RNA sequence: UACUAAGUGGAAAAGGAUGUGAAAGUGCUAAAACAGCAAGGAUGUUGGCUUAGAAGCAGCCAUCGUUUAAAGAGUGCGUAA
RNA sequence: ACCUCGAUGUCGACUCAUCUCAUCCUCGAGCUGAAGCAGGUUCGAAGGGUUCGGCUGUUCGCCGAUUAAAGAGAUACGUG
């Protein structure tokens, strides 16, 4: 995966979500996945 | 790094950066100023470096204006020397930032641009800003 | 079903009419023969689904740009489009007009002069 | 905004009131080439085509007093033609439009403001 | 280095030398020297053979070889076909084709060959010329 | 009485965050709003150029008008096109 | 220079090791300009394993042969 101090979507059609206090962001490319933020 | 030309001394005190602004607060020629939430010291070459950044990405036609200049001289000692026995040497310049102070102020070209160069560049300080607009 | 833009001569150029169940020699040679009352004219040729999907092909009834562009005394366009090359009169306006308001779908003749103007006013050129 | 709105519905009923027979079928599968290649089809024919909101022209069609006020709530994608002076010729077209589609239903309206079945508008613009 | 200078005019400007002295020998001796100098700082442009690739393609693995030509520093922005097969030509530099020759056979299965032929010499640009001294 | 749903309480950063409540102003909307779904999403237009062949969507120019409730030289992908 | 001077015994190897995870290996997983082998990077995982020699007194280091790898540290820079 991906691992940064913070997340932003790059590219367009990328959502939000928070899961057990977790920020995701999720893409229909693979490229633009960021798991921890 | 703008350095000063001549100085009267070398080792004077450096600040006491603490309390409201001394001016600075208001913007006078930009669309756009950069504020300062407190205050703290802003050394030389972040300010070099982030002049350079915030122009590379600017356009053909829009103005930027700094308000602030180092005219703080500095004291380092070289390493494993001992506490004590006189003054050092000069090693950089600082400038002052006191709480709500601006510190670049630009105009004349597209404001999304200019927020996001504005972002870009502030990155670059160590204190913390806020976006402020133009005053009538 | 094909979209493309290629001349009216031979079918050579044409890789998707080709390719949906037309083949080229046979058809090329029916397009170089019949075609040739409008030979060497850049038309959009088009197919349509069918039963068979052997032969099915129309074109649609034909623009020419072109005609502008030699209107204008020039055969290479320019680049750009703030700049007036030649002495354009109505008449070579009203000759493309008049031709392509069977292409332009809408029933409208001064509306088609204007969207030749419109389409002209990029090209760099001015009607009268 | 309402006031857009009931200026419009002013529009439509005195267009609708200023003719006499007036017709709107729907033909959902309208590929705008479609629409615009039937449009052309009219052109020399006094009509007019249009395409407005169903609320709106039900609202008109409740304020013009002719029958059939729900039968255009119906789903679909109206095509609002009201002949302009001359009606023989947008019935004419109308019909060739309806041989031209595999099959488009009766939406609303009548030419002679008796609302009726197509069967008849067949024999009438055959 | 000692790359091939072709075709270039020489203009004696000026001269002089010795009446009764000066060796017609160091006279071309010093041709070269003199030439050497002011050759250094002229800075000189290279010229590369630019040659022709013709490649017969069944227009199904065209991508490949496409982008090949392209990332060998070519001119492609279509194609041209003998009305039932695609022949297209390609201008390339011999200075990379050797590789390419593989890396075409493997692209497209072996399925498509070439044919090589001299075009010209063609100016150089300067992603070659700081490759010209270590 | 209101809040937090993280053991914060019971250790703080620069930077992020469709978190939560509080307030200020603003649009739409029962002639039914925001959505999903069903239909469309045209035309001069591979506009003019660049390039042998690049043209809604590799590059520059215009980036406009028409049928229209409505359609952008287009919001993106893809194709040598 | 705040504890120690009417004692706080410092380097190195040897034996015994223990502990932490910013993982050297084994384990699982994503991404990738990853055909496969083979990679590169990141994410959790510390139960276990983590070589032998020539040089200088030795950690530091060089070199040699290899190993799935020949971990990074601390414990009075562990233990007279």
């Amino acid at each position: 995966m991906k691992v940064r101090a913070s997340v932003k979507p790059i590219c367009k059609d990328c959502k939000i979500i928070k899961r057990h206090q977790i920020v995701r962001v999720i893409c229909k490319t693979q490229k633009h996945k960021q798991r921890q933020g | 790094m703008l350095q000063p030309k001549r100085t009267k001394y070398r080792k004077p005190h450096n600040v006491s950066y603490e309390g409201k602004a001394k001016g600075n607060s208001y913007v006078a020629f930009g669309e756009y100023g950069l504020v300062a939430t407190k205050g703290n010291w802003i050394d030389a070459r972040a300010i070099e470096s982030a002049r350079i950044a915030i122009s590379k990405c600017l356009g053909k036609t829009g103005k930027m204006w700094i308000r602030i200049f180092p005219h703080m001289s500095k004291t380092k000692k070289p390493l494993e020397v001992r506490m004590g026995s006189g003054k050092g040497n000069p090693e950089f310049w600082v400038a002052v930032v006191k709480q709500g102070t601006v510190m670049f102020e630009v105009a004349n070209i597209p404001e999304s641009q200019m927020i996001k160069a504005l972002t870009r560049a502030g990155h670059k300080l160590p204190v913390t800003w806020k976006i402020l607009k133009r005053e009538e | 079903i094909a979209k493309i833009n290629l001349l009216g001569g031979q079918a050579k150029p044409g890789p998707a009419l080709a390719s949906v169940g037309i083949n080229m020699g046979e058809f090329t040679k029916q397009f170089n023969e019949k075609t040739k009352d409008k030979q060497g004219e850049m038309i959009p040729c088009v197919i349509t689904a069918y039963n068979d999907k052997s032969f099915d092909f129309i074109l649609k009834t034909t623009p020419v740009s072109i005609l502008l562009k030699q209107a204008a005394k020039l055969e290479k366009g320019a680049k750009n489009a703030k700049t007036i090359v030649g002495k354009i009169t109505m008449a070579k306006a009203k000759e493309i007009a008049q031709y392509k308001l069977v292409d332009l779908n809408a029933n409208t003749v001064e509306a088609a002069l204007k969207m030749v103007l419109g389409t002209a006013k990029q090209m760099g050129i001015e009607v009268i | 905004a309402k006031k857009d709105k009931a200026q419009q519905v002013a529009d439509v009923s005195h267009l609708l009131s200023t003719s006499a027979g007036f017709v709107i079928f729907d033909y959902t599968s309208m590929s705008a080439i479609e629409a615009t290649s039937i449009r052309k089809k009219l052109f020399k024919n006094g009509s007019k085509i249009k395409v407005i909101k169903n609320n709106i022209l039900r609202r008109a069609l409740k304020a013009g007093k002719f029958e059939g006020i729900d039968e255009t709530a119906i789903k679909g994608k109206l095509a609002v033609a009201v002949g302009v002076n001359e009606i023989v010729e947008t019935l004419k077209a109308v019909d060739g439009v309806v041989k031209a589609k595999e099959a488009m239903n009766f939406v609303c309206g009548y030419f002679d403001n008796r609302a009726f079945n197509s069967a008849d508008l067949e024999k009438i613009a055959k | 280095a000692g790359y091939p200078m072709i075709d270039i005019k020489a203009t004696l400007f000026d001269g002089s030398f010795h009446e009764v002295d000066s060796s017609e020998m160091a006279f071309k001796i010093a041709a070269s020297l003199a030439l050497k100098e002011a050759g250094k700082v002229c800075s000189p442009v290279l010229l590369e053979p630019i040659m022709a690739i013709e490649v017969t393609v069944p227009e199904q693995y065209f991508g490949d070889t496409m982008g090949d030509i392209s990332s060998r520093r070519g001119l492609i922005e279509g194609t041209e076909q003998r009305d039932n097969v695609q022949v297209i030509k390609a201008k390339v530099p011999l200075k990379e084709m050797f590789g390419y020759a593989t890396d075409l056979r493997s692209f497209s299965q072996g399925r498509g060959n070439y044919v090589m032929q001299f075009s010209h010499y063609a100016e150089t640009p300067k992603s070659v010329v700081n490759e010209i001294i270590a």
